[PDB]
């Protein structure tokens, strides 16, 4: 199995700030990583896929980077909506293990 | 035509066993009548021996069965059958690859016959139709499935494969031979006329279109050749005589003789010759392979789907030279514009198939 | 629009079995592999398995080998998951997601 | 040549059995004389044994028959026969595909040699005739059916395949070898002269016509090669020695020995060796397959119809470059002008053959 | 795909023996389940005979086993298997050589589509992608390994093999048939448009690029043909019936009968039929050869690595027409500039391979 | 590679017998170790039976040997071996014809790249080297004999097959796959640049040079394919299992049993199984044919001489495009200028070979 280690467990910031979440792969997963946003109670939503590419609805303030075993999500110029849960998932093989998660609080 | 390609994609437990339960184009469907006649003749003889013949006649029948049984030898049948069926299978695939496809001419006519005006459209559409007509004419000459759909030249016209003027011009040309080559001549003349009207830039582009036409003509010729030159009749008769000689021997030789008389080889009476019937399916079914593929343009389950090919070619042909003439999508930068070594993704189920590059056998894998 | 509508919430006694659904609409059902994710509070999302709608080929997670079962109904465009020998730990939120090199559409849960 | 292609279109109950009742190009017609000689020699020996030999001589004959019978082994005959007949069949089809057809040159000359005036007509007609002459010359060199129709070069002229001036030019060129290549040189020169007179636009179109000529020359060369390079005589003798060795053994070995003496294997006297005669048709008929196709340009029933081909080619050739030069039908809009996805009709009998498009094995059929 | 080419480079002591210890794509992995079922059925029958059957029933079983054993004849199985597997192996290699490679078009597009500006770059990159798209589209239609990676046309787009505008244009063209041919038409149109914009000098260079495209189209057609036209089902069923008939006979016939009864041929009881199991690996493994290669685009160990090919082609294709367009190394004088007869060095290990020139068999070696 | 072509030129008394006395690439050299192990295992078993086993154990061994001997059946081995070796031999010759030769490109570059000045010389020499580099790169990937001579890309440079600038450009192009295709792209770019500099007149001549390059690329691809796509491992394992099964049976079955016990078939004790050892050479040697040719680019005696080919091609290539560019001998009138039917002389020994012209089979020889 490929182990997804996410950090920080929770980050606290205020509107306008810029935070950066980090997922690290147990082994090389090339550019096969996706970023999801999940607000308590609702079902997760796709933010970034293929490590860098943003999906449809995602605003320009979201950006992904990394490759191999080191990836990172960067949310610059925070907003009220951007507060909640954030997790990653690798897409290189089966099973596609998920990350520990990150609680983004105000 | 009877495509099971996806079923046999992997070599699993029942890859081939599963196919024994299929009826369409199967050994059962092709052998049905023959098998029943064999079954009948066998058990008929069997009852005559068990219930009719006298003790003295039974002794002669037993001596006759030993004689017949000594001549049911497959080794000579396997020899001639294997060779003959190999010949049939060879011609079978050659005939398929001889079915002309418009795609190569289609690509040239679509891009090299200039004009976005009604004439340019009529020109391109008429050129393709001359190709499809050269084909439809030969297909209805060699395929019974197609001929029964175009029994007369009027059917060809009413189906929209030939215009009534073309049919008039067709009739005007007096020739006792098959005119399937006519549209192929019209094409070359129309392609040249198109070049003189300035619709075809160079002669390099014109000859290129003329070459792909000639190729299509050679395809139609191959189809004509295989239809005309049958496998020599004497060869076909030889293999049926050999096969039938065997089943004739089995009819009597494979009879279950008296167990009490203790004939060497006939110690057990099972009434039903399981392995002889299994040999019948083998050899009669093996002969049916040749029997079915000796003319792949017939109406067998595994005979080519020539009428569907005609429809697909008609639709695609015109569409590529009309709606697609100089009609391209919006040029965009590709997703890998700034990526020299792209790493296209893999689904969850296919990641095991992302392999390192094979450099050569000689290189050390490190 | 792509929409994955799962069944309602369920309540069962330990040891029994349950079978929840997920009805897809707005896209060709058979051209996308369907996955199932388990969501427990405090733990990370667990991948249960996937199913190929076309041939009903299942690929489960070793951790769920004897607990989960997958199958679909191509006619009704719905996917199903069955959990057996239910215990207190089998209590969670279960999602069904569509895969296209990523999970772009989940069910409500 | 003996085409039964339509009879074997489908794999029905009697697809192959029906062919056993046909005489033209059949196994019976080719084996007739040989079989009778075998029949005679057999029953002749049989009567000498039953009516002439003494009790002591009969015991030697019985011991001689057991010796001969042990050497009637088909397995080695099947080996060499199968291989040899496969070689013959291979060359047989290669020689057919080596018969030159005008259609490819015909298409170019008809459209690329300009002029609707008598000279343009004479030019195009003379070009085609140089092609047909290159063929007729080689065919009468390799085909006995053709040679007996053109035994002398005068026959070629009087038949209208060569003009008396051409025959004069033909004789003027001093060469001890077969001149079948001469018309092929004339063509290239006449094609170049035609281009210099402005009757052939570019060199691209000229080289294209010269290429199809060279291809036709290669066809004639293949025919010359197969006629010149026979299958090595030693190989042919080997397979006849093997076959005859078998039938020699059978002549004595397959005799019905005394039933009273109770020889193992000879318990029943049928007087007529049914299965041995069935083996004769098999192997003698199998050898006749090679015997007939080893020279497919002879006068056998299944030998190629070379004279009809010459006639058909003559008629079609001239017709396509003369009456059809720049002569097209009236361009019309096709019946599917405004129909992007045409659905050509089907007759009542052929509607079952309207199939959905085969997209690929991998796709789910839903 | 399972390449052992370097292991079998030399014919040493264990060249082939060593391969018996390999599991990937091996006979053991493919026969595992079948063998176990055979083993079980055999020893199950064996115990029923040794421990269950009565003295009278054992005598029937022994008579039944002698009957079955007389019908386990490999010679007819070898005949049909060898022929069938040869056909499969033939198609197997033909399908491989039908996998399109960009390299030939790649070379032309890289050097003959002018422009060192963003448009020239976009032009060359878009041309190659139309080729790779023509391939990926057909590969995902015939290969289950590829289809599971591109199950929907959206996967193709998201993977960067097709732009969303191209997908829009793709959908805009209404056709019920497989559209794998679409990119191949776009290419010809885009190549012509490129020539009209002055990016392609002559028509000679344009037709040259169009020809290599048509060849690639013919490659895709061959793949479609082999996927569509399966080996006739009846033929496949025949060979499985023959193989299974043999193993059915062995299941009972090869049982170790009572040694005391002293049956001719059954003097020794080994409990385990060593040679019968070795015959199972032979024939069941021989059938598995056909079973695995009948569809070389599946997910078997020895099935083609179609997904890696797609990746390799994508990377190399774009790289050769973009980073390498009119981009050469610095021209230098070669190391043998003034040496007419260069003598390139040899390593210590390879000096034995520096041989004198082979002039011909006829020349005296002195 | 081991050429005996001149020895077997004529079919004399000892044409083939003489070859049994040759060691290089012989059956003895390839079977040596295997035969000794067989010899040993046989005589080891033989002594255990004659000197160790008790009277009771000998009776079991004799019963065991009769069992093994009944399973030493060559007929199934001959079937699978013949087919497998035929496949290997087919690929063997296909791989040979896939070794690229410069001669066709060599002829074009030498005559169509203008300039008798140092640049014209450097241009032609660099073009040829790009071809030879495309080859050397693939050869060192598939041939162990070549790789051991060019183990690293530095060896290629130091050997004078690639300049250090080219090696720099080589490394600059980032790609994870085999770069053997790089020189083939450089060639096309350098050929186009040469045309733009006015060194290549027309585009017809440029495309002609580009075509022969593409052909060379296809040659390298075939070599890559045969190296990558090994014969399916399961097939190779099947034939070794069958062969070894036979020799396993012979090891015990072919033991010389007690003559006194008078076993049918074992009446004479010769201690040494002459014909069994002769069968070993036959089948083990027959397997060695495939064993040696399954990878013709290895270091076997009969494996291709790839390093000599590289040397010969280098020398001839450069020489033809440099020293021979527009360099011809003095044009003279030929010795037969005024002789229309020349009669070239014959030596005394060859006068029997002056034959009359073969006109055709149909003509009367008078
Ligand atoms: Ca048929
Ligand atoms: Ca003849
Ligand atoms: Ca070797
Ligand atoms: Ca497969
Ligand atoms: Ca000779
Ligand atoms: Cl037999
Ligand atoms: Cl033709
Ligand atoms: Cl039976
Ligand atoms: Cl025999
Ligand atoms: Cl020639
Ligand atoms: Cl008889
Ligand atoms: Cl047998
Ligand atoms: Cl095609
Ligand atoms: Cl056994
Ligand atoms: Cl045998
Ligand atoms: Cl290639
Ligand atoms: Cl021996
Ligand atoms: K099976
Ligand atoms: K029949
Ligand atoms: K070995
Ligand atoms: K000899």
């Amino acid at each position: 199995d490929i182990q997804m280690t996410q950090s920080p467990a929770s980050l606290s910031a205020s509107v306008g700030e810029t935070v950066t979440i980090t997922c690290r792969a147990s082994e090389n997963i090339y550019s096969y990583l996706t970023w999801y946003q999940q607000k308590q109670g609702k079902s997760p939503q796709l933010l970034v896929y293929n490590a860098k590419t943003l999906t449809e609805g995602v605003p320009s303030r979201f950006s992904g980077s990394g490759s191999g075993t080191q990836f990172s999500l960067k949310i610059n110029s925070l907003q009220p909506e951007d507060f909640g849960g954030y997790f990653c998932q690798h897409h290189y093989g089966t099973p596609p293990t998920f990350g520990g998660g990150t609680k983004l609080e105000v | 035509t009877v495509t099971y390609t996806n079923r046999v994609a992997d070599a699993r437990l029942g890859t081939f066993s599963q196919l024994l339960l299929q009826w369409k184009g199967s050994i059962y469907k092709l052998l049905y009548s023959e098998f029943l006649i064999f079954i009948s003749l066998y058990f008929a003889i069997s009852l005559v021996y068990r219930l009719i013949l006298s003790e003295s006649q039974r002794l002669m029948f037993e001596k006759l069965a030993l004689y017949c049984n000594s001549y049911a030898e497959l080794a000579p049948v396997s020899a001639v059958l294997g060779a003959y069926v190999s010949l049939v299978v060879s011609r079978w695939w050659a005939q398929y690859e001889s079915i002309p496809w418009p795609d190569r001419i289609m690509n040239l006519v679509s891009c090299n016959v200039d004009g976005e005006d009604e004439y340019g459209r009529l020109l391109r559409r008429t050129l393709m139709r001359y190709s499809n007509l050269c084909s439809v004419l030969i297909l209805r000459s060699v395929s019974t499935a197609v001929y029964k759909r175009f029994p007369s030249m009027e059917h060809v016209v009413r189906a929209g494969l030939m215009t009534p003027e073309e049919h008039k011009k067709f009739e005007s040309l007096n020739s006792p031979h098959n005119k399937f080559w006519i549209p192929c001549v019209w094409f070359s003349n129309l392609a040249v006329k198109a070049r003189n009207e300035g619709r075809i830039r160079d002669s390099v582009l014109l000859q290129g279109i003329l070459n792909e036409l000639n190729t299509l003509r050679s395809q139609c010729g191959r189809l004509y050749g295989y239809d005309w030159i049958s496998i020599p009749l004497v060869y076909t008769q030889v293999v049926t005589v050999a096969v039938y000689s065997f089943f004739l021997a089995c009819l009597i030789g494979r009879q279950f003789l008296d167990p009490e008389k203790a004939y060497p080889g006939h110690e057990l009476d099972l009434f039903v010759p399981v392995f002889t019937f299994l040999q019948f399916f083998f050899y009669a079914g093996w002969l049916k392979v040749a029997e079915q593929l000796i003319n792949p343009f017939g109406e067998d389950d595994d005979d080519f789907e020539t009428n569907w090919l005609i429809d697909r070619n008609l639709q695609v042909s015109l569409m590529a030279v009309d709606e697609m003439h100089q009609d391209l999508p919006i040029l965009e930068k590709d997703l890998y514009w700034n990526e020299p070594d792209p790493q296209p993704p893999y689904t969850a189920a296919t990641a095991e198939y992302k392999r390192p590059s094979f450099l050569g056998s000689t290189f050390d894998i490190s | 629009q792509v929409q994955l509508q799962q069944s309602g919430p369920e309540l069962v006694r330990p040891g029994a079995s349950v079978k929840m659904s997920c009805k897809a609409s707005g896209y060709t059902f058979t051209n996308y592999w369907m996955h199932w994710v388990k969501q427990r509070p405090g733990q990370a999302l667990e991948w249960i398995g996937m199913i190929d709608p076309s041939k009903s080929e299942t690929t489960l997670n070793q951790k769920f080998r004897g607990k989960a079962t997958l199958n679909v109904d191509k006619s009704s465009n719905t996917a199903y998951m069955q959990l057996s020998s239910l215990t207190s730990e089998d209590s969670a939120v279960y999602y069904c997601a569509r895969e296209v090199y990523y999970f772009d559409y989940w069910g409500q849960g």
